[PDB]
């Protein structure tokens, strides 16, 4: 659309503060893939035994 | 303290600064109360590899629970992964990318000094190259 | 005279605020009372020689 | 990001830049794209078969951003 | 303990719940006995664990604390100057243009154990007046951080002898109004003014503009007592 | 001043002793036992 | 400092922002489609009822 | 090879010694504990630092059965006795005879270990219910 | 904080869950009293601390260190009651690699039983 003063403004922000105003160093933690496969075969196992 | 809802990880940040006068040589460190509301939500774009989330459910690395610790200690050696786990991983990843939540970036595998490989590995690589 | 008196009351209420915050800071929470009226044991180590 | 399983090898005498070429390819691709380097002798593991290790590296080669 | 605290960093890239519990067969539905599962979990909870701290350190990692000072170019110089100034028994007023900077300073100031206070446009008028009155007296409070607009106009701070310009604001009129909030009438000591400008950056160019307009007034105002 | 084999003191609080030195009381109890104490008389 | 800067910008910081905004647009479009289909179902049911 | 000093024998009596409190207080203050020990041909009473009291308390020492204490490190080890062995009708508590000779004892103990034993003991764990 | 113990008062509440501690510690120039919390008391009681001892205390770790009994062959500690120092922890890169491989991998630093650490860890 148009953007010409925001460049200078956020450049000023980066020169002034530096490592913030977008993101910080985060607290690292594992991904939480959650679909799993145990419940898929639990019914089959219970039927089998 | 600092609890994470997604994984259940718990970490005690330390004693609050309010009780900073209880022992002249108190060993415990003190921390100011955290700012903002108690419940916060964040969005992250963390990357992963297919082998990472394959070994995730192939063998766990749970964390602070004693039961999980002993379960992950029960088997200390890696093992061959069945193709069924790979197929389930592929289905889950396909569902994720279809839902418009993730994207796939193929990589490169570099093998220097291939002359050290034997005939069996060459045949298996020949078979595995014709995959999808 | 009334306005000078008002400035004097401003001074006295600011020193009241100062002593109030001093008392609040010094009040603390040193009132655990981990003794009660029960049987308690005391051990001391010292070297006296008069 | 269309093809799959394409296989090239670069052949030449010693001290001709093959490993240098591979490293240059990896560095030009960028940190976003995963890149798994390996030597032929790593496939001879102890607790798992060679084919399983090769397939593990194959799975490690590609990435997913979520 | 010290070594395991210092050198344990890495965490798993992906984890799958409902798999740690399923590994031992102890879940809501399993082939093991309903009450046999209770005996073993009770026993395990009674069992102590000497490796717990390693488990905590290998599951969630915090991104240190000191690096906040390290990761900004201006913050290191500010810390050095503040330490030198405090060791010589001085007080300072810091000025800035962005409110989001103030709290960035605050968690920095609390990191060094400095006594300080703040004044911006979101403070109640009576609270503002009592804050400036308290800062005018007393000496334990070391630094006063003010927004360049709410506190940049006429204000009677005298206690501090140093002014810090964390960022520059275009025209120099506001800069001169800000820097004269300490040395006006009752300043009995030399007022030192420092301005933080990053080399080979846009900021320098902006600073350049200001200085010209400054000398502009120096070749405009000639009034006073006519001859 | 470095004589003897060091000195340390012990005391009981607060100003009341229900039955003899309480430490010596429990010492006497564990000399023979609760049932043995009951049947001693 | 050219080469490491070029590499890290090939990774980039705004690229993550573009990815996040793409995901946002995707799920917003999915929600809009769900809303439109539910409204169409409600309208057809209402027309059938009357 | 190393030496140890031991006071081992049958307890004759044990008693705290009340004394004036070093500081201001209203209550009994024990400054010493008197323990008497009798063995074959020997007998001796000793005054000891009262802080060792818990060592008796944890050891369930009782009176007149057994005792065996180290000299410098403090603490007490409870090694009943044949003097009261036949006194009871039946008891599941072991009895040891009167220790021979003087209560005070100098003992020199020497043993030999190969370095491989030290390495394997350092590497291998030990304990009870730990994971 | 290093010095020679001058006095120690300790109060145990029998059948009570909390204890009250205090000590008086001096140097050749300074002499000051402190009162202790909960873990300080047990930390001081596992290694018997008496009035003729020289003690050094680390606030961060709460580690007891006995430098010797002055009387009842070490000169009295001098200078300020507290001091600061620097300690260097040196470790091989292989050890850092082993530690983060598995939760039990720390034990492999001595038993030597670690198998084929995954490449992503390195
Ligand atoms: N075009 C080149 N420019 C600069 N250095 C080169 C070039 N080609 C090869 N080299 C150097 O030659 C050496 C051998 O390269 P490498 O590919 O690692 O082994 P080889 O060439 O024997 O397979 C490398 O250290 C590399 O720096
Ligand atoms: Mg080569
Ligand atoms: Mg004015």
């Amino acid at each position: 659309n148009f953007m010409s003063i925001v460049n200078c403004l956020m450049q000023l922000r980066k020169v002034c503060n530096h490592p913030n105003l977008f993101e910080v160093r985060p607290i690292l933690t594992s991904f939480v893939l959650e679909h799993c496969v145990a419940s898929d075969y639990k019914d089959v196992e219970r039927t089998l035994l | 303290i600092y609890i994470e809802a997604n994984t259940g990880a718990v970490k005690r940040v330390g004693r609050s600064d309010a009780y900073a006068t209880e022992f002249d040589l108190e060993t415990e460190e003190y921390v100011p109360l955290p700012k903002g509301e108690v419940h916060k939500k964040k969005e992250i774009v963390q990357d992963v590899t297919l082998h990472d989330l394959d070994v995730a459910n192939a063998r766990p690395q749970g964390g602070q629970d004693v039961i999980s610790m002993m379960g992950q200690l029960l088997k200390p050696k890696k093992t061959e992964i069945t193709e069924k786990l790979r197929q389930e991983v592929n289905k889950v990843v396909a569902k994720y990318i279809d839902q418009g939540v993730a994207e796939l970036i193929p990589g490169v595998l570099f093998i220097d000094e291939v002359n050290m490989l034997d005939i069996e590995i060459f045949t298996y690589l020949n078979k595995a190259l014709e995959s999808n | 005279k009334l306005n000078i008196l008002s400035l004097d009351k401003f001074k006295e209420q600011e020193v009241w605020k100062k002593e109030n915050r001093l008392a609040l800071q010094k009040r603390q929470k040193q009132k655990f009372q981990p003794n009660e009226t029960i049987l308690q044991f005391l051990s001391t180590a010292w070297l006296m020689t008069p | 990001k269309k093809m799959s399983g394409r296989a090239i090898l670069l052949a030449g005498g010693p001290s001709t830049g093959k490993t240098a070429l591979a490293l240059a390819i990896s560095q030009e691709l960028g940190p976003k794209v995963p890149f798994c380097p390996l030597v032929g002798s790593e496939l001879y593991s102890v607790e798992v078969k060679k084919t399983e290790t090769l397939m593990e590296n194959f799975r490690r080669a590609i990435g997913l951003r979520i | 303990r010290k070594i395991i605290d210092t050198f344990a960093v890495l965490t798993p890239s992906a984890v799958s719940l409902d798999m740690r519990k399923l590994a031992l067969g102890l879940n809501d539905d399993s082939s093991v006995g309903e009450n046999t599962r209770l005996k073993v979990m009770q026993n395990c909870f009674e069992v102590s664990n000497p490796l717990h701290q390693l488990q905590t350190k290998l599951t969630i990692a915090f991104p240190d604390k000191s690096l906040l000072q390290y990761d900004c170019g201006k913050l290191q110089k500010l810390a050095i100057l503040l330490q030198q100034l405090k060791d010589n028994g001085h007080r300072a007023l810091i000025f800035t243009q962005m409110t989001k900077v103030l709290d960035v300073l605050e968690q920095f100031l609390n990191y060094h154990g400095y006594l300080y206070m703040r004044l911006d446009g979101a403070t109640k008028i009576e609270d503002r007046q009592i804050l400036t009155e308290r800062f005018n007296t007393d000496s334990r409070i070391t630094v006063f951080i003010l927004s360049s607009r709410s506190g940049g106009l006429g204000i009677n701070l005298t206690g501090a002898d140093t002014v810090i310009f964390y960022d520059s604001d275009w025209n120099p009129a506001m800069d001169k109004q800000c820097q004269d909030r300490c040395h006006r009438i009752g300043q009995t000591r030399d007022v030192h003014i420092y301005r933080f400008v990053s080399e080979h950056t846009i900021e320098s160019n902006i600073l350049k503009k200001a200085n010209q307009k400054r000398q502009l007034d120096n070749v405009v105002i000639q009034e006073g007592d006519f001859t | 001043e470095g004589p003897e084999q060091l000195t340390s003191r012990n005391f009981v609080t607060l100003y009341d002793f229900p039955n003899a030195p309480p430490n010596l009381k429990d010492f006497n109890t564990n000399l023979f036992g609760d049932r043995w104490s009951y049947t001693n008389g | 400092l050219n080469d490491e800067l070029v590499l890290h910008n090939k990774d980039g910081f705004l690229a993550r922002q573009e990815f996040l905004q793409r995901v946002g647009s995707a799920e917003d479009e999915r929600y809009k489609e769900l809303r439109r289909q539910q409204l169409a179902q409600q309208l057809q049911q209402d027309s059938e009822a009357s | 090879k190393e030496t140890k000093e031991v006071y081992e024998g049958e307890v004759t009596e044990l008693t705290p010694e009340d004394a004036e409190n070093p500081l201001g207080g209203y209550g009994k203050t024990i400054s010493h504990v008197i323990v008497g020990l009798k063995s074959a041909k020997g007998t001796k009473t000793l005054r000891l630092d009262p802080t060792i009291y818990e060592s008796i308390q944890r050891e369930k020492v009782s009176i007149g059965d057994v005792i065996y204490i180290e000299a410098n490190t403090g603490a007490v080890k409870r090694v009943r006795s044949d003097a009261y062995a036949t006194e009871f009708d039946l008891e599941t508590e072991e009895y040891v005879p009167l220790p021979k000779g003087e209560v005070h004892k100098k003992k020199e103990i020497v043993q030999d270990v190969t370095l491989h034993d030290l390495d394997v003991a350092n590497a291998r764990p030990q304990g009870g219910q730990d994971v | 904080i290093e010095g020679e113990v001058v006095e120690i008062q300790i109060d145990r509440s029998i059948t009570g869950g909390h204890k009250q501690g205090k000590l008086t510690i001096k140097t050749t120039d300074m002499e000051t009293i402190y009162e202790l919390g909960n873990k300080m008391i047990d930390g001081l009681t596992k290694e018997k601390v008496l009035a003729g001892d020289v003690i050094s205390i680390d606030k961060a770790s709460g580690k007891i260190t006995k430098l010797g009994r002055s009387f009842a062959f070490v000169q009295c500690p001098e200078g300020e009651l507290q001091k600061r120092k620097t300690v260097v922890h040196t470790v091989s890169l292989h050890e850092i690699d082993v530690i983060n491989s598995r939760t039990q991998g720390f034990l492999a630093l001595f038993t030597g039983d670690t198998g084929e650490i995954r490449s992503e860890v390195r």
